């Protein structure tokens, strides 16, 4: 849930 | 075509640019696409990459592709969310969780982070031990 959508920014943030 | 193809928010010319630079015989690898989803400023997660393989499988034709980057807007996103995730780690109500803490969370469960992601993704954003994971959860959503 929530946790999936913080490590997705994550990964878009480190791109 | 009955995806929100229209909707996406994005400049049409970097979706087709994208596809090109990754593009093989006409086709888009999944973790390719997600990528290019990432440079439009898309954050897809591991259900978006399921749904379109579950679809599509591994390689994606440009229309196919168009239609996985719709599946990734994610217009419900908020901060609130964010934040109320780690909160619930905050037993101790400080507001803020360490680096170690946050590594724990972000490499353990959900799709998983190598220790080095989540460690270079947290020093991105402080150099202190500390972190204010509202601030950290606004910064990441934009
Ligand atoms: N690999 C994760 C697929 S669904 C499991 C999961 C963990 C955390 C969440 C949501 O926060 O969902």
């Amino acid at each position: 849930g929530s946790l999936l959508r913080v490590q997705a920014h994550i990964r878009k943030k480190m791109v | 075509s009955v995806a929100d193809i229209q909707q996406l928010k994005v400049d049409e010319s970097d979706v087709r640019i994208y596809f090109n630079e990754k593009s093989s015989g006409g086709k888009i690898s999944i973790d390719n696409a997600s990528y290019n989803a990432r440079k439009l400023g898309l954050a897809p997660s591991s259900i978006d990459e399921k749904k379109i393989k579950e679809l599509y499988g591994d390689n994606l034709t440009y229309e196919q592709y168009l239609e996985y980057l719709s599946i990734c807007v994610h217009d419900k996103d908020n901060v609130e969310e964010l934040i109320k995730m780690f909160a619930h780690f905050d037993n101790n109500c400080t507001g803020y969780l360490t680096k170690s803490q946050m590594k724990n969370i972000l490499t353990t469960w959900g799709d998983a982070l190598t220790d080095q992601e989540a460690i270079d993704a947290l020093n991105a954003f402080s150099s202190e031990d500390n972190i204010d994971y509202k601030l950290f959860c606004e910064d990441i959503l934009q």
